[PDB]
């Protein structure tokens, strides 16, 4: 919302984007099952999942925008230089792939 | 049974005042507006002080008015401590001295005002609204009350659904009479179509000479002040360019008869809501120095029947912050060397200027047009403000077959947007012409009847567009 | 309340000068443009607290005051201090002091705000903006207990009262001017300096009088700003009291200032301050907590009280079990599923103000949490938004307040120390939090 | 109006706490003059009093167990360490136009140690049998709470339809309660069946403390 | 310091003059009222009036029925009141109002108007006693007076501590009170030991000894 408030050539209708925005994600799904949403906008990382396990749902498959999950804090708290390396850390042995094998 | 005291200052006549609040049925209040017309000399504000417990000797005095003189701010800044101190009374003021004092103590209990200066401001965005020429720089010293006004600035223009964008603020103070090649250095960042002025009138004969020998007089026309900001607007000064923007305040409007008008009527009816929730009043005093002490019945909810009260449909609430919530503004363009030339009336933050174009001081090309998509597309204004889009420009639509007896233009204004739009926009940017774009009434492309053209041709075969 | 006076001195533009006050609205100039001060106002002495903060090089405090325009002026005045190093020291344990925290005036102990300080583990209490009802203060903060250590204690010179002095524990340092003979010395010293002012004025060029005839003559006195230039130019050496010059806005500019401390129920000198000489006495340090010592730094030690947001397949929740644990489910390598309880959201079926429910809380956010916790051996707690949103920063119509919504406004106000969600990286919100490395890539 | 709530009225509350009672108004009373709203104090027997003059401000007198607080519609009215002697109805709510819409009626309860209720069975004596008529009365003077299901029996049947049942406030020499029980009946149905029994069924225990005896 | 009185037993429909005499300040600076406190326990106002008698205010069931009046030399509050119901058995009062105007400043504990169905009857009182010795009380039944108020004492005039009077019940519109005394072994009965009752309403004195038949 965010991202098409800054762009201008996203003015090209916004506020029917306001008119139809919703609050839940799973009534936008619904409502793509129900045929009323015509498309909903979302990250890759939960769409082709669950279209992947829940079927009659299928995506365009063309990236949007490029973009990533990281983890906030608040300012001045000093285990990040831990944390981040543990990010990298679990990325060592594959631990990540674990969470995606599980 | 109400003690009104009626001060008098100023030129005009009483009477016209007293039929203005005598020819209103005393019915609806329950109890009598005992008001009291005494005249005063201009004289000292002490001997002021000194006769408002004279005034409380002579009746018991709940409820004042008093008419004042257009250049009296000191003493604005004078009258309300001493109420503060002492008093709950209520003025219009009159003319300068009703300048917008915002002080914070609750116990003035005064209505000083019209709309803010913020408010001010606001409407000034209505201004903005009409005519679409765009604020991209802002000039001010250190006048008290600026920094509040960029802020709210900021906070609504960055909550626009339009092309409207600010680019710079300025602060330069200049009593620091050095600094006139600062601002020759400072017409880089003063090149807006409509520029904002916040200053000292005392200061800004000099300080708009200076501009104009900058390199500003072109732009010098084009500069706002409030009329309060402003000086007296009969016989202006020149060293001000002419032709300026006026924005808050009237005496060729409602007047000394109609502010009072407002006035007493305000007071008795406000006091009789006082009887209708509560049915009580407190008593009024007589004896200033004495009864200061006597201030503990001064619970004032009362000043709810004061902020909310209006009087026969018209709509005169107030805010206690320092300002009145409903407008009544007066005319957008001050004349400086002639008057004040009346150009717009204000009601419900909206303006009423007969114009439908404002010129200023290569040539506005007169450009008829026909709605065919995807290249002209026609579609309706944005109804939350009245006007197009950033993408969208405005176009002029009048249909009058149906008028019969005031059969003329008052055009209604549509959005317009489309592929060619954007090419004729692009060639209006490269060879820096205005138009006059509008619309069509009658024939598509309109063919020759008998040798005779109408559609788009009948302008251009009498003369009305030459392009389209 | 001399205001009857100086006003009518500011229709004429003749200046007035404070002796006998500090109160810091008589210093906003833009109304009172004829008063000038012998003596500085309330907000000076907050500026005191920041050469506090090179004495044992503290660098965190947590600060409420009570709504006042004199607090918020001192507030102004703080962060006009803090907003400084704009470098290129580097050991960066500077004053960046963690809080500022406001409180409505006149009301009573009813502040949790105490408890959100003992949720900080800081080492200070240091400064309100009252007096009588301090001593209130110090009742609601045995109440709980901050009279022991793990705090510091210090006050200004009007923070003190009797009432006050009652329930002030012996170790809290009071910052005082030297202002005793101030209605004799200081008398001599300011009317040294209006001799020194006609001094100027009578060697100086063609000025006008302030005439016969008062507010009834309605010119404004052209010599008015003359008047206030001519003081603007005195500079009195030194006066019996110790006279520094004025300052930019005609004020005393001390380095005549003294701090005590409280002990035996006494306020026993313990140094002068002299404009940037802290220069100690040879007294020892006595703080209510049985210090002697000197607890320099707040400790740092942590439950993370980590907040999430249920999404899948990050979350996934399911309601409860009977007795409120979680039921023991093997994955398809027969593996636990290991759910944390993840205590839910009061108002719980949206809509509905029910209360909070413990959950069964699983997907990616449990294992990664379980990894970081065994990682850095991190004891935590398990926090649900009951918002349901991720947040955007939304301009509160009210006063023009750009606050992020949500979620990440709590996080903003520390209601959490960190988060676990999909958090989609944007500008606005590095300005304000910190980020790791990206966790995932995504489109 | 300014129509409000008071809750928790009929409130038991154990000594020495903090008895906060929420009220919740229709709309808004807040103003500059630091509220508009104004509360009420009486005793049962005592005359009326006022309790708040606008906030935790209090006019004299009133001691420094009450601290209330609140604005709008919501008011939150805590009494500090509390105790046994203020135990009554209080909180008038108003409205700043013209009707007053009073009433709410915070009675205030002191959890109290429990009691089971001594009980007196009064047949009819020689005065009241003189004149035609007759009449038992029950009689418990020591009990909390309040909420007794009181019987009487003749020859173990119960006579209900008679029963006129009266009690009172916390009697606070003793901290509990009393209530009465008359039955007022002919001569001859307590004369010819004299087997006089009550039962007092009591929130103390579960039993009803029995006593009887014969005329 | 604040007194008010003129009340009486009418009859629903019927007409009165309320009264009152206030001690403590001049009455042309100051409001007056008259207050209504219902035995369903609500509140609500009869009347309010101005310093000088003028601007009054009446509520709706009041602006069919009640008339305000004060005397503003002469300390005396008068209220005609018309066209009762069977509710107005409240207890009226008048509070000397507020700086404000609305409030109060202090209070009187006031009179009470018996709006019922009933006439003035003398209360047929009768002794109550055992036909222990340790606990059990001696009693006495208040019954059949109207309209309130009933006092109840033994035998002196002193005897208050335990002594419990419990409040009225109503049998065919007449009202019906009960009272106890507690007494040891020591006072039963070895002793005189009478209920004294005093109607002032009735205007009678009733003294009946409590004489026990067996124990």
């Amino acid at each position: 919302d965010i991202y098409f408030r800054r762009q201008v050539e996203l003015s090209t209708m916004y506020r029917h984007m306001e008119k139809h925005n919703y609050e839940s994600a799973a009534e936008a799904i619904q409502a793509v099952r129900d045929n009323k949403l015509h498309a909903f906008i979302w990250d890759s990382a939960v769409l082709e999942f669950e279209a992947s396990q829940k079927c009659d749902l299928v995506t365009t498959g063309e990236l949007f925008f490029r973009s990533g999950f990281g983890i906030g804090m608040r300012k001045d708290s000093p285990w990040k230089q831990q944390v981040s390396l543990s990010i990298l850390k679990s990325h060592e042995n594959g631990f990540m792939e674990d969470l995606d094998k599980t | 049974s109400i003690g009104i005291a009626v001060i008098l200052v100023g030129t005009s006549d009483e009477v016209a005042i007293k039929d203005a609040h005598e020819k209103d049925d005393f019915h609806h209040l329950s109890v009598v507006p005992r008001v009291e017309l005494v005249a005063m000399n201009e004289t000292d504000p002490k001997s002021i002080i000194t006769r408002i417990c004279d005034l409380m000797s002579d009746r018991k005095i709940q409820g004042v008015v008093f008419a004042d003189d257009t250049d009296q701010e000191a003493i604005a800044q004078i009258l309300d401590f001493i109420s503060a101190q002492t008093l709950t009374p209520i003025l219009g003021i009159h003319g300068g001295s009703s300048m917008i004092m915002a002080d914070k103590d609750e116990s003035s209990m005064f209505f000083q005002f019209g709309p803010s200066i913020e408010q001010q401001a606001s409407v000034m965005l209505n201004i903005m609204e009409e005519y679409d020429w765009y604020i991209f720089s802002i000039v001010t010293t250190y006048f008290p009350g600026y920094q509040d006004f960029v802020n709210k600035i900021r906070s609504t223009i960055e909550n626009s659904f339009v092309g409207w964008e600010l680019e710079e603020v300025l602060l330069l103070d200049m009593s620091l009479d050095d600094g006139d090649s600062k601002i020759q250095n400072q017409l880089k960042k003063l090149q807006s179509p409509i520029i904002l002025l916040y200053c000292t009138k005392e200061e800004a004969t000099y300080i708009f000479e200076v501009a104009n020998s900058v390199g500003l007089t072109g732009y010098g026309y084009t500069w706002i002040v409030p009329s309060l900001v402003a000086g007296d607007t009969d016989t202006v000064p020149s060293e001000f360019p002419t032709g300026l923007i006026s924005v808050s305040y009237d005496e060729w409007d409602y007047g000394l008869p109609a502010r009072v008008r407002d006035g007493i009527a305000i007071i008795t009816t406000a006091a009789s809501d006082m009887l209708s929730e509560h049915s009580f009043i407190p008593e009024p005093k007589s004896s200033c120095y004495n009864t200061h002490e006597k201030r503990i019945y001064q619970s004032n909810m009362l000043n709810r029947y004061l902020i909310n009260v209006t009087f026969e449909g018209r709509d005169l609430s107030f805010s206690e912050d320092g300002y009145q919530m409903h407008p009544k503004l007066v005319i957008i363009l001050l004349n400086k060397e002639r008057k004040w030339e009346r150009v717009g009336k204000w009601k419900d933050k909206s303006l009423q200027m007969k114009y439908y174009v404002w010129p200023r001081m290569d040539d506005h090309l007169s450009i008829v047009t026909l709605e065919e998509a995807p290249f002209v597309i026609v579609e309706s204004v944005d109804p939350l403000s009245g006007t197009c889009m950033r993408n969208t420009v405005p176009c002029q639509k009048r249909i009058i077959s149906e008028n019969k007896t005031d059969e003329e233009p008052g055009y209604i204004k549509k959005c317009c947007k489309g592929f060619c739009i954007d090419i004729l926009k692009k060639i209006s940017k490269s060879v820096k012409f205005t138009y006059d774009l509008y619309l069509v009434t009658n024939g598509k492309h309109g063919k020759k009847i008998n040798g005779t053209w109408n559609g788009m041709i009948g302008e251009v075969v009498m003369k009305r567009a030459y392009m389209a | 309340t001399p205001t009857p006076v100086s006003y009518t001195a500011g229709f004429y533009r003749i200046p007035v000068l404070g002796l006998t006050t500090r109160m810091s609205i008589y210093s906003d100039k833009s109304i009172h443009l004829s008063f000038l001060r012998t003596v500085p106002p309330y907000s000076h002495q907050s500026s005191v607290w920041f050469e506090m903060m090179r004495v044992y090089n503290w660098n965190h405090i947590i600060l409420l005051v009570s709504d006042d325009h004199e607090g918020r002026a001192a507030q102004k005045r703080l962060e006009t201090l803090l907003e400084e190093r704009e470098s290129k020291y580097d050991n960066k344990r500077g004053p960046k002091a963690e809080k500022v925290l406001q409180f409505d005036p006149g009301t009573k102990n009813v502040t949790a705000l105490l408890m959100e300080a003992r949720e900080l583990e800081a080492r200070v209490i240091i400064l309100s903006a009252s007096e009588d009802d301090a001593a209130t203060v110090y009742r609601a903060a045995a109440m709980l207990d901050m009279t022991g250590s793990g705090y510091v204690w210090l006050v200004g010179e009007r923070e003190i009262s009797g009432n006050a002095l009652r329930y002030a524990p012996d170790g809290i340092i009071g910052l005082q001017l030297i202002n005793g003979k101030n209605e004799s010395a200081h008398i001599s010293d300011a009317v040294g300096v209006v001799a020194q002012a006609v001094h100027e004025l009578l060697e100086k060029e063609n000025i006008t009088d302030p005439p016969r005839g008062c507010v009834g003559n309605t010119n404004i006195w052209k010599t008015g700003p003359l008047f206030k230039r001519v003081l603007m130019s005195s500079k009195y050496a030194d006066g019996v009291t110790g006279r520094v010059e004025f300052n930019e806005d005609g004020d005393r500019k001390f380095a005549q200032y003294s701090i005590m401390n409280l002990q035996n129920r006494k306020l026993v000198q313990v140094g002068i301050y002299n404009g940037t000489h802290v220069i100690p006495n040879d007294r020892k340090i006595i703080w209510p907590g049985g210090e002697t010592e000197k607890p320099r730094g707040y400790q740092m030690s942590t439950r993370l009280k980590i907040v999430t947001i249920h999404q899948e397949p990050f979350v996934y929740v399911k309601p409860t079990m009977s007795d409120g644990t979680c039921k023991e489910e093997f994955t398809v390598n027969g593996d636990p599923v290991k759910k944390v309880i993840c205590t839910g959201p009061n108002d719980t079926s949206p809509g509905s103000p029910r209360h909070t429910v413990p959950q069964c809380c699983y997907g990616f956010c449990i294992d990664l949490l379980i990894k970081l916790a065994r990682t850095m051996q991190f004891t935590y707690e398990v926090h649900l938004v009951a918002d349901g949103k991720f947040g955007t920063q939304e301009r509160v119509q009210n006063s023009n307040k750009k606050e992020w919504n949500g979620m990440m406004g709590e996080l903003l106000s520390g209601q959490a120390d960190m988060i676990v969600a999909p958090l989609t990286i944007n500008n606005e919100r590095a300005q304000y939090i910190e980020f790791s490395k990206p966790f995932k890539y995504q489109g | 109006d300014i129509q409000l709530t008071q809750s928790p009225a009929s409130l038991a509350v154990s000594l020495g706490q903090r008895a906060t009672i929420s009220c919740r108004a229709s709309q808004s009373v807040s103003t500059s003059r630091y509220s508009y709203m104004h509360w009420y104090q009486h005793k049962p027997g005592q005359p009326p009093k006022l309790l708040i003059k606008y906030a935790s401000n209090l006019e004299s007198g009133v001691p420094a167990r009450f601290s209330g607080s609140g604005s709008g519609t919501d008011f939150t009215l805590n009494i500090h360490p509390v105790e046994e002697e203020d135990t009554a109805t209080y909180y008038c709510q108003h409205s700043w136009e013209n009707p007053y819409t009073f009433g709410g009626g915070t009675k205030l309860e002191i959890k109290r140690a429990d009691a089971a209720p001594t009980v007196s069975i009064f047949p009819p004596s020689s005065e009241q049998l003189t004149s035609g008529g007759a009449s038992v009365v029950c009689f418990l003077n020591n009990f909390y709470p309040k909420d007794i299901n009181v019987k009487w029996k003749i020859d173990g049947s119960e006579r209900q339809n008679g029963v006129l049942n009266s009690w009172t406030d916390q009697d606070s020499k003793d901290s509990t309660y009393s209530m009465s029980s008359t039955l007022t009946l002919t001569k001859d149905e307590y004369e010819r069946h004299n087997s006089y029994t009550c039962e007092a069924t009591h929130k103390t225990s579960t039993s009803p403390i029995v006593k009887s005896f014969n005329r | 310091k604040l007194q008010e009185s003129g009340g009486g037993s009418v009859k629903l429909g019927g007409s009165l003059k309320l009264s009152c005499v206030v001690s403590g300040f001049t009455f042309s600076t100051y409001y007056m009222s008259w207050v209504r406190q219902t035995p369903e326990k609500r509140l609500e106002l009869v009347a309010v009036i101005n310093s000088n008698g003028g601007n009054t205010y009446y509520p709706d069931n009041v602006k069919g029925r009640f008339t305000i009046s004060r005397d503003n030399a002469e300390n005396t509050l008068y209220l005609q009141m018309s066209s009762l119901k069977s509710e107005d058995t409240a207890l009226y009062y008048c509070a000397r109002r507020d700086y404000d105007g609305f409030a109060m400043d202090y209070w009187g504990q006031g009179t009470s108007v018996t709006v019922s169905s009933a006439k003035t009857t003398p209360p047929s009182v009768y002794p109550l006693a055992p036909g222990t010795n340790s606990m059990v009380t001696l009693g006495c039944l208040v019954k059949g007076y109207f309209p309130e108020p009933v006092t109840v004492t033994w035998n002196s005039g002193s005897l208050s501590s335990g002594v419990h009077t419990f409040p009225a019940v109503l049998q065919s519109d007449l009202y019906t009170l009960s009272s106890s005394v507690t007494v040891p072994s020591s006072t039963w009965p070895s002793e005189t030991v009478t209920c004294n009752v005093a109607h002032p309403a009735s205007s009678t004195k009733v003294d009946k000894k409590i004489v026990p038949r067996d124990c």
